[PDB]
């Protein structure tokens, strides 16, 4: 069932796995964008 | 009978249950109190054995679960041939394979990791591969990438297929207990219909395609002009141009004319002098020979017709003249226990896994295989360490037969008996046997290096001084290179090259193999081996012989097969169980393999791979300094690990850097399974309790109360931390060495 | 009744209720312990007599066009080996007015409504009289056996009323007429491949001289 | 012409004393068990057969498989030897 | 083949071929070590005999002065040491064991239960002779083995 579904994705090893896909991409993008930074520049 | 019964939809098909974790297990469904709550879930998930005592349920899992892992190695498979298709240098490999290194993964360039795509040649730039997917497709005939498209797509289709037979095999339509037990058609099926039928349909592969597209192949035609092979089958005019026996069909077959087959079925022996591998009629006329005998070895048992050998008869008529029918009972035993049934197979396999390796470097039986050193060493490698494992759980799972299976109250068999009541006798010799294989082969590298250090190079055990030559092994050596011609008319050429007869085959300006010669080193290091074997033959056997009972604790059966121990009193008791004894056969499997490899990799390097000049002079990599300096232990230090370590530490800032960072990563977690050997768990307890004060001092203490791993927990990532760190260390020297100097 | 292999495990479930039994289970799978999936009498039966059925028109309808080409009423353009008209690429072609494909899609979907809309009375008898069809759902019944519907528009001539010991008598001559039809299709199949010439043209070899038998017919040329 | 020739006769001559063999009660059968090799012992089949010495249908093929066999490996070895010639 | 050991199988041992078989029990009734009725100094002497005559080979042959003229004599000369060093460990073990006075720990019943004399070897004068034997005896075979081998040169085999 949905009910039933949407339990199963809340449990801990699946819900990890699809925070850290989604954060991984964020920062890989984001490296993408703002190469090889040493320092924080803009201010 | 022997009928197909099933019941009709066991189980509905319902996420209730995956809501639900632990579901399977009484003790467990409850839902945590602790952290172990969670390791537990994960440890008990295929003990299918302890979720019930049906053993009708328990073979309708095993079955299920059977048809998931054939459905993932289905996807594994259809990864490789479709990364071979999209993203890798084939092609251009078939027009110049001495020259170029085949790749087949690529990556994207971000955080500057795109260095990592090397210089492999053709155009192409990417990661090198060791598997030798390059030369098996060759091999097969494939010339196209669209070929290779449509076969990841059929193996896809499989994984599909395999998946949903699963599903429907546990949850429409299971099969009963007597479909099972059925074990005279099971073994008639998977002799007949499994091997004979598969070997029978490859080798009419390899006549119908494989020989024709290799020909071309070796003749220098560009692979795009090769003809199609659907072509050599609506048009026998075309592959008759080759082999002008297809001009008579299937005639001398049925006529027994099979004579006039001669042209592609052969018995020559040794190596194709171009590919630097085994001529193809040889191993088409081997399948075939292959198949007839596994087509008659499958009709040797009795079904429905009151025809063939009963396996239970056989067993009992045997006997034994030691007053009794020693065979009698195992049919019971052997149709009642999936784990002595798993312990057999596991040994079986194990051992088969070893045989070929052995037999794949000395007789490399792919086009152009012989000449990459990379592949060969990675695959000898490869399949000795899967075998040492698989006989590793040969042993594990044969006392878990000792510890729940055995009942000499309804099923008994007296070998097994007998041997249980002279357990002393047989573990005394065995320990005498190790003892003395210890000192009188290690003793004499001490020895060696004693006499050495001390200026007495003459007192030494070695060919310029006093001489061990291995005069069997020779002898073997001699009778075998010398077989052609009197016990063996009909044959050309030895089985293989190392046995003599002396000749070397080059491929482009590189030795394939050339006969191998025995000397002192060889005798100590074989004598090391089988010390090393002996050992862990010793533990293991303790472990099974004494899982039930022993003189200190006459009542362990009662205490299962996994337990940490039985208290500190009759002196201390850690490490009395059968899981104990596994967990320490691991260590001497991995000390035994270690040192086969290396004496493989040493050996190789130093009197068989190398390059030739014009004028055939033979140049090795390490230019034959095996035979004086395998003698000491200084000498493996020195010149084995010190000086072909450099390739490796060196390689950063190339595309072998990758092999560096694993070497160091692999080093450090090898030292990091140290904490968990050298400690226990009660230390560990009394610090978190510490933690957990500072946690709730602001309201951040879990629910789920923090616990130290169990000893048994600790022992297991012990264990497996310290293989994982050693074998990636290894794995990564020898890759690098390979690649960089071969 | 004339018992044909006929086992002592084959003897108990076989006992003459069915058309055309003759007790032939030299490998039990109709034996009535251990059903599921698609090992069933029923279905089995069903199969078996709707593959003959299939197999009647495959057959007639692979033979006609070399037959009445060759006595003169076909064009020889048309009249071709029933292994060359498209199915099989690779053995010839002909350009008929669309594709070999797109005629495909257009026969697949109306070849799949018939299909899906006969699957269903297997399942639950009766459930294609109820819901509006253009008017033909009054008709679309059935009768109570899926593999004999019935009814005015498969029955539109009342050949099978007005009797029953006839209606068994055609249902055997139907199995006979249609285990006759695939031994025929896989005859036809495998003389082509070991010939490559028309089946109506290799009877003629035969009756006239049988010198060219299938000794001859061994080498297995292309 | 193949029919006639040595090698014709040698299968048929094999196949026909298996069979009869099989038959007479001379071998082990379908109906005819055995266990050291040289008792003959008396099973049932458990299939119906027309012959009435208890011969089935699946008794007629084990019987003529192994004639192939052994009329092959006679024939086979006749020709390395020698005694005959290599092709006919 | 194999039965209980006197029809007792719930000693710690079950008999085999190996441990019953009347000729290895000839043999070993015929030993030095296990004549009973024998005074121990004659015991000692035959062991000791025995012994130095064989330790003199290895020394002779394989030792730091196998090729020079004088390899023999360093050969018998380390025979002699050994024969020392094990006559003060058999002194050393007797010291410990046997107390003077001390009746004798040796059994006293046979196979068919017969009782016997105790063995005078189990105590504190008899392991002495024995003892005193075995270096005398050891001494004069190792010199016998020199003598012979080196001496008269006897025409071995590969001396
Ligand atoms: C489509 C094939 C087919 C099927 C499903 C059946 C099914 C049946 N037949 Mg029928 N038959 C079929 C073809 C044929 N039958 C016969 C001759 C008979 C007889 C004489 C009898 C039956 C009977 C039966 C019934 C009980 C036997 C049984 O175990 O059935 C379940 C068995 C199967 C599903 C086996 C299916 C096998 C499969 C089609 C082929 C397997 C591979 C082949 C060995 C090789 C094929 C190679 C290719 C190139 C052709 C059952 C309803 C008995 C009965 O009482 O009928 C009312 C009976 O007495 N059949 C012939 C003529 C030779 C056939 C020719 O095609
Ligand atoms: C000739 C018939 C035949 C064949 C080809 C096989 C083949 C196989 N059996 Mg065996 N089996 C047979 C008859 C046969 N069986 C019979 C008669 C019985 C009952 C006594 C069993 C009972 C049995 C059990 C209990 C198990 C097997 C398993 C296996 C697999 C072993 C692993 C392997 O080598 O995979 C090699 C892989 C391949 C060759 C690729 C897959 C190719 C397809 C899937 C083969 C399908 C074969 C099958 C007979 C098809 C029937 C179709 C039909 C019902 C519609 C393998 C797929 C084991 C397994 O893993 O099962 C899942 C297993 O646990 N079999
Ligand atoms: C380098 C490390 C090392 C060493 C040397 C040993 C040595 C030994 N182990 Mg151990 N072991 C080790 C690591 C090691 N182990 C580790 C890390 C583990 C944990 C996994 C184990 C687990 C383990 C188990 C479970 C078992 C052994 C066994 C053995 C014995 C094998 C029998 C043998 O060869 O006897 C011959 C002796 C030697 C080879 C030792 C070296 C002797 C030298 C070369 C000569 C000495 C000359 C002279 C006497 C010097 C005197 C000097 C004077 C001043 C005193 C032996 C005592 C097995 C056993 O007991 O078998 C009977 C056994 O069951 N080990
Ligand atoms: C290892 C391979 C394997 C084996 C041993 C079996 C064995 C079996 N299958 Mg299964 N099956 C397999 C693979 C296998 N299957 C695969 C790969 C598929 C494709 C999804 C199927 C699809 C399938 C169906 C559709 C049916 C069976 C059925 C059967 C049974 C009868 C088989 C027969 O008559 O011959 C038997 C228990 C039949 C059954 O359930 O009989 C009760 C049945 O109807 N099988
Ligand atoms: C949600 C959408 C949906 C879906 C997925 C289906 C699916 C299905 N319906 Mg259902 N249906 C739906 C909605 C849907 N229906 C609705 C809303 C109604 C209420 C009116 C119905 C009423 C209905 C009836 C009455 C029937 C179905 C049937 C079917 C089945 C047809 C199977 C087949 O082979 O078709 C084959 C068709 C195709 C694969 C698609 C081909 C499309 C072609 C290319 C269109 C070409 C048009 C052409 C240009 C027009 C001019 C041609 C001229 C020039 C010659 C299938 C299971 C039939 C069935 O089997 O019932 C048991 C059936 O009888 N449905
Ligand atoms: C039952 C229908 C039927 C009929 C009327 C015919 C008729 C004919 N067949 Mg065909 N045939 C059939 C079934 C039939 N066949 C079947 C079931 C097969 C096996 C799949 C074959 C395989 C076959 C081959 C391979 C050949 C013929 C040929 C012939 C012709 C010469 C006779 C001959 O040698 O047959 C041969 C028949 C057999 C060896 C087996 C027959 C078995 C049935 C039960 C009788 C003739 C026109 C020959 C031809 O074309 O000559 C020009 C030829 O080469 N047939
Ligand atoms: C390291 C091992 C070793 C070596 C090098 C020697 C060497 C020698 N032994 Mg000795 N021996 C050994 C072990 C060894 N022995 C052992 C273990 C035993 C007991 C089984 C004996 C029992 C023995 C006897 C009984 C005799 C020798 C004799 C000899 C000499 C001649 C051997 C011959 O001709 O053959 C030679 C100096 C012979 C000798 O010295 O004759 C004068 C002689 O009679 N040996
Ligand atoms: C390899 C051959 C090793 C020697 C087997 C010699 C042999 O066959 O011995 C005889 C016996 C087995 O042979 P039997 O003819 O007595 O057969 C008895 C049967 O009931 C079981 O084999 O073995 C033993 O008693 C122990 C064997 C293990 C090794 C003991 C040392
Ligand atoms: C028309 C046309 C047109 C165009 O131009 C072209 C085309 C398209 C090609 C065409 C078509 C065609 C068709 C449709 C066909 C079909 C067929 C079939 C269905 C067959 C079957 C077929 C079928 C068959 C053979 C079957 C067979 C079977 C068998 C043997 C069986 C047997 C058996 C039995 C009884 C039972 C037991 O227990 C076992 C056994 C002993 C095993
Ligand atoms: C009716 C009748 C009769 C007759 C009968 C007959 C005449 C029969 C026959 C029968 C027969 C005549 C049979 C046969 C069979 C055969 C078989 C069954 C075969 C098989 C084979 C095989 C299996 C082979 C194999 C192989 C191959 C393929 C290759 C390689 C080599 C070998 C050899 C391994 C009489 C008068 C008596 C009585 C009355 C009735
Ligand atoms: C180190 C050590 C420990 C302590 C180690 C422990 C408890 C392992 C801890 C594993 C992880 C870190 C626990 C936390 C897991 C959470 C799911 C993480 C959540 C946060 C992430 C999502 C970031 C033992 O308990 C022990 C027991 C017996 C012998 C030796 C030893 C031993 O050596
Ligand atoms: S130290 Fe650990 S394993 Fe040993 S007895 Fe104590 S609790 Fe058990």
């Amino acid at each position: 069932s949905m009910r039933d579904i949407k339990t199963y994705l809340s449990v801990a090893p699946v819900l990890s796995t699809l925070w850290f896909g989604a954060l991984a991409g964020l920062l890989i993008e984001i490296n993408r964008l703002f190469p090889d930074a040493l320092s924080f520049p803009f201010f | 009978e022997v009928k197909i019964v099933v019941d009709r939809d066991p189980v509905k098909t319902s996420f209730e249950e995956w809501a639900r974790p632990g579901h399977f297990s009484r003790t467990l469904a409850k839902g945590p109190d602790t952290t172990t709550w969670i390791w537990n879930l994960h440890a008990d998930a295929h003990d299918f054995d302890s979720h019930t005592g049906d053993l009708e349920e328990i073979s309708r899992k095993v079955f299920s679960a059977h048809f998931g892992q054939l459905s993932i190695i289905f996807l594994w498979l259809s990864g490789m041939y479709f990364h071979g298709a999209r993203f890798s240098n084939y092609e251009a490999w078939l027009s110049d394979p001495t020259h170029i290194g085949p790749s087949a993964q690529v990556v994207w360039p971000i955080v500057g990791q795109e260095i990592l795509n090397g210089d492999v040649g053709g155009g192409f730039r990417g990661i090198q591969i060791t598997s030798g997917f390059f030369q098996l497709w060759r091999a097969s005939g494939i010339t196209s990438e669209l070929q290779l498209y449509c076969t990841a797509i059929g193996a896809l289709i499989f994984a599909a297929l395999m998946l949903f037979a699963g599903w429907f095999h546990y949850h429409k339509a299971a099969p009963k207990l007597a479909w099972f037990q059925d074990v005279e058609s099971m073994l008639n099926h998977h002799l007949a219909g499994l091997l004979g039928l598969g070997s029978l349909s490859w080798a009419g592969h390899q006549i119908h395609v494989s020989l024709p597209i290799n020909q071309f192949l070796d003749a220098g035609v560009d692979p795009k002009e090769i003809p199609l092979p659907h072509e050599f089958i609506l048009n026998r005019d075309l592959l008759a141009q080759l082999y002008p026996s297809f001009a008579e069909g299937a005639t001398p077959f049925f006529t027994l004319n099979w004579s006039k087959y001669a042209e592609f079925l052969t018995f020559r022996g040794g190596l194709d002098p171009v590919t630097g591998g085994l001529w193809l009629t040889d191993i088409a006329h081997h399948h075939l020979a292959i198949a007839i005998l596994f087509l008659i070895a499958g009709h040797m048992y009795r079904t429905n017709w009151g025809i063939g050998h009963g396996l239970k008869d056989i067993l009992e008529a045997h006997k034994g003249p030691f007053t009794g029918q020693g065979h009698k009972g195992l049919y019971e035993i052997l149709t009642t226990s999936w784990h002595a049934q798993l312990s057999l197979n596991l040994a079986m396999l194990g051992s088969t896994t070893i045989v070929v390796a052995h037999h794949m470097y000395s007789m490399p039986p792919y086009p152009y295989l012989a000449t990459d050193y990379g592949t060969q060493l990675s695959l000898f490698t490869h399949h000795m360490w899967i075998g040492g494992f698989l006989i590793v759980g040969a042993a594990a799972h044969a006392a878990i037969f000792m510890v729940r299976d055995y009942d000499p109250t309804t099923r008994y068999n007296d070998l097994l008996d007998r041997v249980l009541r002279h357990r002393d006798a047989i573990i005394s010799h065995l320990n005498w046997v190790c003892i003395f294989l210890g000192f009188h082969s290690f003793g004499l590298y001490i020895h060696n290096d004693t006499m050495s250090a001390l200026g007495r190079p003459q007192d030494m055990f070695s060919d310029t001084a006093i001489q061990l030559q291995p005069i069997f092994a020779q002898w073997v050596q001699n009778i075998h290179a010398t077989a052609p011609g009197v016990t063996a008319p009909g044959a050309t050429t030895s089985t293989s090259l190392t046995w003599g007869g002396g000749e070397l085959v080059a491929v482009g300006g590189k030795v394939a193999l050339l006969p191998i010669p025995l000397g002192t080193a060889d005798f100590l290091v074989h004598h090391i081996h089988a010390f090393t074997i002996h050992v862990t033959v010793l533990i293991l056997l303790k472990g099974v012989l004494f899982a039930r009972s022993s003189r200190l604790i006459p009542d362990k059966a009662n205490l299962g097969f996994r337990f940490p121990c039985d208290g500190p009193g009759r002196g201390g008791t850690c490490q009395v169980s059968a899981w104990d004894h596994v967990f320490l056969g691991l260590f001497w499997m991995y000390n035994a393999i270690s040192v086969v490899i290396f004496h493989f990799s040493w050996k190789m390097q130093s009197d068989v791979w190398g390059t030739i000049s014009d004028q055939g002079m033979v140049t090795h990599i390490t230019g034959g300094n095996f035979a004086q300096s395998s003698i000491t232990i200084n000498g493996w230090l020195r010149d084995f690990l010190w000086a072909q370590a450099s390739q490796v530490i060196q390689s950063y800032g190339s595309s072998l850097s990758a092999y560096g960072l694993f070497f160091l990563g692999a080093h450090f977690v090898w030292a990091f399974s140290l904490m968990f050997l050298f400690s226990g768990r009660g230390y560990w307890q009394e610090l978190i309790e510490s933690i957990v004060w500072a946690h709730n001092k602001l309201k951040v203490a879990p629910a789920t109360q923090p616990r130290a791993l169990s000893i048994i927990q600790g022992r297991a990532v012990g264990v497996t931390h310290y293989l994982l760190g050693g074998i990636a260390t290894t794995w990564a020297f020898f890759l690098a060495r390979i690649i960089a100097v071969g | 009744r004339q018992l044909w292999f006929a086992s002592k495990q084959s003897l108990t479930y076989l006992d003459g209720t069915l058309p055309g039994d003759f007790g032939f289970d030299p490998l039990g799978l109709s034996d009535p312990e251990g059903t599921g999936g698609f090992i069933e009498p029923r279905w089995l039966a069903y199969g078996e007599i709707f593959n003959g059925r299939t197999a009647m028109m495959g057959v007639v309808g692979m033979i006609a066009p070399e037959a009445l080409g060759k006595v003169g009423l076909v064009p020889p353009e048309t009249a071709i080996p029933w292994f060359q008209a498209g199915a099989i690429p690779p053995a010839g072609t002909y350009q008929y007015w669309a594709d070999p494909y797109t005629l495909f899609v257009f026969e697949m979907a109306l070849i799949g409504f018939a299909e899906h809309r006969r699957l269903q009375d297997w399942y639950n008898p009766g459930s294609m009289g109820k819901q509006y069809f253009l008017g033909l759902e009054k008709y679309l019944g059935g009768s109570g056996d899926p593999a004999y519907p019935g009814g005015p528009i498969f029955n539109p001539l009342g050949f099978g009323t007005k009797s029953e010991k006839e209606m068994k008598e055609l249902k055997l001559k139907e199995i006979k007429n249609g285990r006759l039809a695939m031994l025929a299709f896989l005859g036809m199949s495998l003389q082509a491949i070991f010939t490559g010439v028309g089946p109506f043209q290799n009877l003629l070899d035969h009756l006239s001289d049988p010198v060219n038998n299938n000794i001859l017919t061994s080498l297995k040329f292309h | 012409d193949y029919i006639g020739s040595s090698t014709n006769l040698i299968m048929i001559t094999t196949t026909t004393l298996m069979l009869f063999a099989g038959r007479f009660g001379l071998a082990p059968s379908a109906n005819r068990k055995a266990t050291a090799g040289l008792k003959l012992e008396a099973r049932e089949s458990g299939l119906q057969t027309g012959d009435p010495a208890g011969f089935t249908l699946a008794d007629t093929l084990a019987c003529g498989s192994v004639g192939h066999i052994l009329g092959v490996g006679i024939v086979l070895g006749l020709k390395n030897t020698g005694v005959l010639d290599q092709i006919i | 083949v194999v039965q209980p050991i006197n029809g007792d199988p719930f000693i710690g041992s079950l008999e085999t071929p190996v441990t019953s078989s009347p000729l290895v029990a000839w043999y070993l009734s015929n030993l030095p070590a296990y004549r009973t009725a024998v005074s121990p100094l004659l015991r000692g002497i035959e062991v000791g005999l025995a012994h130095g005559y064989l330790l003199v080979g290895p020394f002779a042959l394989t030792g730091p002065l196998r090729n020079t003229p004088v390899h023999g004599q360093a050969g018998a000369l380390g025979a002699i040491g050994l024969v020392t060093i094990l006559s003060v460990v058999l002194t050393m073990y007797g010291v410990a064991s046997f107390e003077d006075g001390a009746p004798s720990t040796a059994p006293s019943l046979t196979l068919t239960g017969r009782k016997k004399e105790a063995d005078k070897l189990q105590t504190a004068e008899g392991w002495a002779q024995f003892t005193g034997g075995f270096f005398f005896g050891g001494v004069s075979g190792a010199i016998w083995a020199y003598f012979l081998l080196y001496v008269l040169d006897l025409p071995y085999f590969f001396k």
